[PDB]
């Protein structure tokens, strides 16, 4: 049967989804994460949307601006829309499976609801591909791959120029934060092979 | 995070072994999600980090994956030209660009709501911080546009049976991650994926460039410029966050460097020390790791030759003495609070004490701040995430390496003082400070060791449990949020590959309206303290035999 999915869960309650296409397969997999974590995922979702501030109050509105500051939504959604029709169940199927099983929670409270959502004074919402997309996105994405401080780096340069002058500032900040060091640990051994580009270390930009 | 992939040439009684430890802090409910998914072209088991539809760590019976985050330079900041004549526009190759803007609104439980703006550029968004009337910064990020295509391509990694088939998807996959790869054949591999800026001549990636035109990026860089090794020599790949590859720049993170000293050559050492290791060898890596001092082995050949010419009674020679006796793996006393030995309290003391004498005495303030941590900071609940060696501490290992330094020392930390002077003044502040505090006889020290906390608070800082659902774990272990090994061909099972993991607390973050808490809900907390795993399990016979419950939906899209 196309339309059927099988959930078993081991030993350890982790769940094993049976299903024969693409939309029923990730239907099972959100199904069963809605039944497991559904207080994590739908945290999970205001921490990487923003939205903290509505159910928990003042002192996270700074955490959400913060949030909304570094993406842009609407980008979002365009990659979403470019999606394949297979890629789109995936997302599309996940929504849904988390839905099904929060109706149910959403109609039996007294029995199905997490105690979360009692204690933090709220209900959980329904999900669209963008809320699962904007998991991944928010963390993995705009807080794992997200990192410089070059802003920081220019200023340390400057001081260090001032206090050593230029040639020995440049130097100095070569010293404390070099581009790159050929005494350090790599996985691929040199005797495989190097990386072949080479970068500027004088801050020529200026 | 770490990873070792052991191959064939380095493998005992297994073709290939796995073994991931990915670094996330430690949270409860638990950080990854065990599943498994069976059908659509998908046949795998594991777990992943907010259950994301792609397992960041599994496997599907032909090969397995795994990840540590890369920390290459993916991203740069563009100073961006502004007119107060035209607010809301920006300088671009010789025209006045109309900004991206966007209206938010932030809705405040018992709060009044708040209404601001979000800017873009061509570049990026726009940063709140630094900002004048004629400039801005935006933060530019080599994958922008990309994010859907990595969450697919860590999806449909799960479906390639080869090395080829599974490049194929590291290609799409455009965060700074590096990649894992092994098979059933005993085959092994690596790649730092990712997309990576191509950059003007003159362009020095650790620092701001203009946004008026002449300083963008040229495009990405192809896929052939990853690092990237397919069954290396050394037999074995081995990643805790490290380089790379030779000559592969780091993150511009000020407090982020790849250098002579790194806590991977800690994994190294293991991995070589032996020609060939079994699985259970390739997991006891895990705990040997995770209670390994992190400066012991980069600055005990300086303890020791500053306090080479001591005579026996000089208290600053018998620390390093004890040192020298100590393999420098932590182990808790009976008492469950204290360290059974007192090492990394006096790599601790002694190791701040350089950093203020010779780094942040360099570095004009306020910056010196940023080299002043030892590496040994925490808190009650203990660490929030990874031990490493600090920033300062790397910068100090190349000083102390002296020439066999590839970094020229333009300004001398030590300032013209012998450095076995500076070492010494720092292993007296050393003795005063402990012997102080713990007597004069080192022997019967009993130094505090370091906790784990499962905080309720995911790391973004937000609640995804109530306070009370902390859970708390005696000894610290610089290990894991979860680890899972997978073993290729185990030659004593009757399985072409076995696989196990641990999520702890447990697979459930439940509770019901009444309190009751699930059945899974805390049934891997102490096996995860044990440095104990479960099976993880693939075939339908195996998952059937191992069955709990069931349940059949039905349903039309
Ligand atoms: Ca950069």
């Amino acid at each position: 049967s196309s339309s059927e999915i099988k959930i078993v869960r081991d030993e350890y309650g982790m769940p094993h989804i049976y299903a024969n296409d693409t939309w029923h397969l990730f239907y099972g997999y959100g199904y069963v994460v809605a039944q497991d974590r559904l207080f994590q995922m739908e945290m999970a979702r205001r921490s990487t949307q923003g939205t903290v501030a509505e159910v928990l109050g003042k002192d996270f509105v700074k955490f959400d601006k913060d949030i909304r500051r570094n993406y842009w939504p609407d980008a979002i959604r365009a990659q979403i829309a470019a999606l394949s029709p297979e890629d789109m169940s995936i997302l599309q199927g996940y929504a849904d499976g988390m839905n099904a099983w929060i109706d149910k929670v959403n109609t039996n409270p007294e029995t199905l609801l997490p105690k979360q959502f009692n204690t933090f004074g709220f209900t959980p919402k329904r999900w669209e591909p963008f809320d699962v997309a904007m998991i991944f996105v928010g963390t993995m994405a705009n807080r794992f791959s997200d990192s410089t401080s070059e802003i920081d780096n220019l200023a340390l340069l400057t001081a260090l120029k001032d206090k050593y002058g230029v040639s020995q500032g440049m130097a100095v900040f070569n010293q404390l934060k070099w581009l790159v060091n050929p005494s350090a640990p790599t996985t691929i051994a040199v005797q495989e092979s190097n990386y072949p580009l080479k970068f500027n270390q004088q801050n020529s930009q200026t | 995070s770490n990873m070792w992939v052991i191959g064939k040439s380095k493998a005992q009684d297994a073709k290939a072994i796995m073994v991931n430890g990915p670094q996330a802090g430690w949270y409860a409910p638990a950080y990854t999600y065990g599943i498994g998914l069976h059908g659509a072209g998908y046949d795998v088991t594991g777990n992943t980090p907010f259950a994301y539809p792609g397992l960041v760590f599994g496997h599907n019976g032909v090969i397995s994956w795994g990840s540590t985050a890369g920390f290459g330079d993916d991203v740069d900041i563009f100073a961006e030209r502004l007119s107060a004549e035209k607010p809301g526009y920006y300088l671009h190759n010789g025209k006045w660009v109309k900004m991206l803007s966007r209206e938010e609104t932030i809705t405040v439980k018992n709060g009044q709501a708040e209404t601001f703006t979000v800017w873009r550029t061509v570049h990026g968004n726009i940063l709140q911080t630094d900002q004048t009337t004629q400039t801005a910064y935006a933060k530019s990020r080599a994958w922008d546009g990309k994010e859907l295509a990595s969450l697919l391509a860590w999806t449909h990694q799960m479906k390639a049976k080869n090395w080829q088939e599974w490049t194929q998807q590291a290609a799409k996959q455009a965060l700074t991650i590096n990649w894992y790869y092994a098979d059933v054949n005993g085959n092994i591999g690596y790649v730092h994926t990712g997309a990576y800026p191509d950059r003007q001549s003159g362009h020095d990636p650790r620092l701001p460039v203009p946004g008026t035109g002449k300083w963008d990026w040229k495009g990405l860089l192809p896929f052939e410029m990853n690092p990237k090794v397919y069954n290396p020599q050394s037999g074995y790949i081995a990643n805790w966050n490290n380089s790379p590859q030779k000559d592969y720049p780091a993150s511009d993170l000020f407090a982020f460097l790849w250098g002579g000293a790194d806590r991977v050559t800690e994994i190294d050492r293991l991995l070589e020390q032996k020609p060939r290791l079994t699985a259970d060898q390739a997991w006891d890596v895990i705990r040997q790791t995770s209670r390994q001092d992190l400066n012991l082995r980069l600055f005990l050949p300086t303890l020791q030759a500053a306090t080479s010419g001591l005579t026996q009674s000089d208290p600053r020679r018998q620390l390093v003495e004890t040192l020298t006796r100590w393999d420098g793996i932590n182990l808790l006393n009976d008492d469950g609070k204290t360290w059974q030995q007192p090492g990394s309290a006096i790599l601790n003391v002694w190791l701040t004490s350089m950093l203020k004498r010779t780094v942040v005495a360099a570095v004009p303030m306020p910056f010196d701040k940023w080299y002043s941590a030892s590496g040994y900071e925490t808190t009650q609940d203990g660490p929030t995430g990874s031990l490493n060696i600090s920033v300062g501490a790397k910068i100090l290992y190349e000083a102390v390496q002296g020439d066999k330094s590839p970094i020229p020392q333009a300004v001398d930390l030590f300032a013209g003082k012998p450095q076995q002077e500076v070492v010494l003044a720092a292993l007296e502040d050393t003795w005063e400070t402990l012997s102080k505090r713990y007597g004069n006889n080192v022997s019967n020290w009993k130094t505090p060791a370091m906790a784990l906390t499962f905080r309720a608070n995911n790391f973004f800082g937000v609640p995804q449990a109530a306070a009370e659902e902390t859970r708390h774990q005696a000894e610290y272990q610089n290990r894991g949020t979860e680890n899972d090994m997978i073993v290729f061909s185990p030659t004593t099972s009757d399985r072409p590959v076995l696989a196990w993991d641990v999520v702890a607390p447990g697979q459930s973050g439940f509770i019901a309206p009444d309190g009751t808490v699930d059945k899974h809900y805390e049934d891997q907390l102490k096996m995860y303290e044990n440095f104990g795993r479960k099976s993880l399990w693939l075939t339908k016979q195996d998952v059937e035999a191992h069955k709990e419950s069931q349940e059949v939906l039905h349903v039309q899209r």
